[PDB]
RNA sequence: UUAUUGGAGGUAGAGCACUGUUUGGACGAGGGGCCGUUACCGAAUUCAGACAAACUCCGAAUGCCAAUUAAUUUAACUUGGGAGUCAGAACAUGGGUGAUAAGGUCCGUGUUCGAAAGGGAAACAGCCCAGACCACCAGCUAAGGUCCCAAAAUAUAUGUUAAGUGGAAAAGGAUGUGGCGUUGCCCAGACAACUAGGAUGUUGGCUUAGAAGCAGCCAUCAUUUAAAGAGUGCGUAAUAGCUCACUAGUCGAGUGACACUGCGCCGAAAAUGUACCGGGGCUAAACAUAUUACCGAAGCUGUGGAUUGUCCUUUG
RNA sequence: CUGGGGCGGUCGCCUCCUAAAAGGUAACGGAGGCGCUCAAAGGUUCCCUCAGAAUGGUUGGAAAUCAUUCAUAGAGUGUAA
RNA sequence: UUGGCACCUCGAUGUCGGCUCAUCGCAUCCUGGGGCUGUAGUCGGUCCCAAGGGUUGGGCUGUUCGCCCAUUAAAGCGGUA
RNA sequence: CUGGUGACUAUAGCAAGGAGGUCACACCUGUUCCCAUGCCGAACACAGAAGUUAAGCUCCUUAGCGUCGAUGGUAGUCGAACUUACGUUCCGCUAGAGUAGAACGUUGCCAGG
């Protein structure tokens, strides 16, 4: 399990970036997502990693 | 204000692009008569129940999956092959 | 004044002039040499200006190397005219030079001959350079 | 004509630039008798060994517990910064 | 969207195998002035070293197309009713053009503005943070900040700077200062200073009107030395004269060279008024590296409220 | 159309580069072609392999034709790339 | 300065020269203070500090400029639509 | 083992040296016959078996050329942070060249031995 928290905004990011931090449920600023850990979901994280906090 | 004469160039000529390249991915399935790779010569040949058309370009002769492979050291081919 | 005696193209893009030095990073044919530490396009003329100043200081003692060559035609366009309508004519030959590349080398001279020598030769480039030797 | 080294694991770039930074030459031993090892040297005592050995002497490297002799098989240059980058360390056959 | 797997393709880099460009050698199939041998060797070959948007023996990162594909997510497509739009801008980055000019111009990629209020950047569409449903004299944060203007550190530790550098600029110039290395000489007395010498062949030879250490060319050798250059500068028309190198003595502890680096200095002249920190002011209230706090938005949270959806589900 | 307009140049089609390794992608950016040709220079079957160089050989020379060897594409592919 | 760009102004931002009135900068023409000089003196050359004040009437030309006459310690160079 | 006929990016090739023949493969002997030469029985075609391993061909040795080729490092670069510096930093991916080294092929089917 991950705790997935959006961190920063997503304004003046990329549209690809915006694409993963939707595809990775997360909706606003400070929001949160628990989710089970994987390659496919550490993908997804590797890519927004500047805007996302994980604690596991 | 003082303007200069200006001349002119000879260029300023060019044709539409042709669109040419792969039409269809390794492993795709396809069917017949689809066109796999748009082309000026053989930059790739046809393979497996493929055909080449008058100007080159490669197509599928049966439904199947596309498979571009190597052709000897410095060639390549596209097939197609029926899926079970 | 150096420029190749023919080219397929007289107008060209521009050179890149981001990046470290290619290659001719070494002395190879003689003793001492100069190498460019900033990067600049040299022209014909700064190569012509600083052999003769080396040359003149060694007094046809020594041998002198220009390993760069000015390839390149770069084009302006004529005074006082309008954006467009065309790309100029070549005004001039410029050889890139970027950090690490030896501009010049010297041998048949002792090493303080040398040093002075290419100090003059540097005054006339718009890079800065520094003394090398052959290494071992 | 002796040095040691010591075995590197998995580096970054990062730690190959502290590497050299803090004075050391990241090198490779392979030849005969040995598998490749990945090493740090001491720019200082290798050139101090290369004076002493020549260009093409055989060097004594300590290579963890064992001694291996080696010739400087090559090596790249900063001809910039006038430091030695990397080596290449040919363990001779005997 | 990501993971994994397969594939198309020739860019960045690199390279010189092709097409062109190009620097030094070596050698010359063969002929000429030359008798065999001292041009051209234009050829070819060969060694080493370079250049390329329209070169390529090579060749990425990405991006792209797919998959009886897995995870997360919420779209997607078809048909029909109604539109508006067809002047775009800055910024960043890949390029052309221009002059590696323009707040220039034209394409690629991304963001923001347009059509976006709020906080920062003095003021400042396009930059940085961030997307305002409404109310609150509640809380946490972002960028950015914490001496006063002006909310919060005159915070903690270790250093650098002396230039108000910080708070505009270059080639180049400089015993500014800090750090890290290498190295020469030295109590068998070093570096500097002071005392003394600094001589002989000889005015070396040539050249010149003259050229005698000291215009310029060729050399740069010998004798006595405790050492002294066929001479480091000044001087003469040339000499003369002064001086240095070098050596011995006095003195007594460090002294010179080089490489790489941090921060500063000069180079630095424009017009209404200080006027290139927003002001006051600052020697830290500057800069670097760490650490702990706090301030800071219409972001998030708390409380109440409105509207519209979704789901439990009469109820709410 | 047009880095104001006039004047100059250009207007359709093909190839390359710019074009950022899919495709596409602009400028009065950098280079060239086209408005045909072939009755075989088309179809098919069978067969064949170049350019160039060296060495010999008469008229014949640096290159004509003949012979051997070397020669992997430097030839040819109607016509630009 | 000559331009390049086309960002304000085309429901108007009057355009050269002169006159009147100036004002500012200093990259200083004179006057003041200096260094070097291939500065004997008298003169000069060149550079540094310095913007307080001063820095002329005429001939020609619309002219600005420029040439010329005659002076002056000097007859400065620029910005202010 | 020999041959025929396939598969595989030359690790398979080239070059040099050496060995082989009643089987078989060739060279080889001929031009009556089918067939053939812009001339040529050279070739193609056919008939044949006196001679030869000389050449081809097969096999053996090698590392001169060609081919293949790491690891390590470097260039470049996706993303991020800082930056206008012909930039810096961090992370992932990761060449080309070169080096060590590999390599004088590996195999399927069929007929003979
Ligand atoms: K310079
Ligand atoms: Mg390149
Ligand atoms: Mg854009
Ligand atoms: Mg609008
Ligand atoms: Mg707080
Ligand atoms: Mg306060
Ligand atoms: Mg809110
Ligand atoms: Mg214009
Ligand atoms: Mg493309
Ligand atoms: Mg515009
Ligand atoms: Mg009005
Ligand atoms: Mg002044
Ligand atoms: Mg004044």
């Amino acid at each position: 399990k991950l705790q997935i928290t959006l961190t920063r905004s997503v304004i003046g990011r990329p549209e690809t970036q915006r694409k993963t931090v939707e595809a990775l449920g997360l909706k606003k600023t400070n929001s949160s997502v628990v989710v089970e850990d994987n390659p496919a979901i550490r993908g997804q994280i590797n890519k927004v990693k500047h805007l996302v906090t994980v604690e596991e | 204000a003082s303007k200069k004469g200006v001349s002119s160039t000879k260029n300023g000529r060019d044709s539409e692009s042709k669109r040419l390249g792969a039409k269809r991915a390794d492993g795709q399935f396809v069917t017949g008569g689809s066109i796999l790779y748009r082309q000026r010569g053989t930059k790739i040949y046809p393979g497996e129940n493929v055909g080449r058309g008058g100007d080159d370009t490669l197509f599928a002769k049966i439904d199947g999956v596309v498979k571009f492979e190597r052709k000897g050291r410095d060639k390549k081919q596209v097939s197609v092959y029926a899926v079970a | 004044m150096l420029l190749p005696k023919r080219v397929k193209y007289r107008r060209q893009h521009r050179p890149k002039t981001t990046g470290r030095s290619k290659g001719g990073n070494y002395v190879t044919f003689g003793e001492f040499g100069l190498q460019a530490t900033t990067t600049s396009w040299i022209t014909s003329r700064q190569i012509e200006s600083a052999r003769i100043a080396m040359t003149r200081y060694m007094k046809r003692g020594g041998k002198v190397w220009i390993k760069i060559f000015p390839h390149t035609p770069y084009t302006k366009k004529p005074l006082e005219v309008r954006m467009g309508a065309g790309k100029g004519a070549v005004e001039g030959w410029i050889a890139v030079v970027k950090p690490g590349r030896i501009l010049f080398e010297v041998a048949g001279v002792s090493e303080e001959v040398a040093r002075e020598a290419l100090r003059l030769a540097s005054h006339k480039l718009p890079v800065k350079t520094k003394f090398v030797k052959r290494e071992e | 004509s002796l040095k040691s080294i010591i075995r590197q694991g998995k580096q970054t770039r990062s730690d190959l630039k502290q590497l050299r930074k803090s004075g050391k030459v990241p090198a490779v031993v392979y030849g005969y008798g040995t598998k490749n090892v990945s090493v740090k040297v001491d720019e200082v005592e290798f050139i101090k060994v290369i004076r002493e050995v020549g260009r093409n002497g055989v060097i004594e490297l300590g290579v963890g517990s064992k001694t291996i002799k080696v010739m400087v098989a090559d090596y790249q240059f900063d001809p910039l910064k006038n430091q030695i980058t990397h080596i290449d360390f040919l363990a001779i056959n005997m």
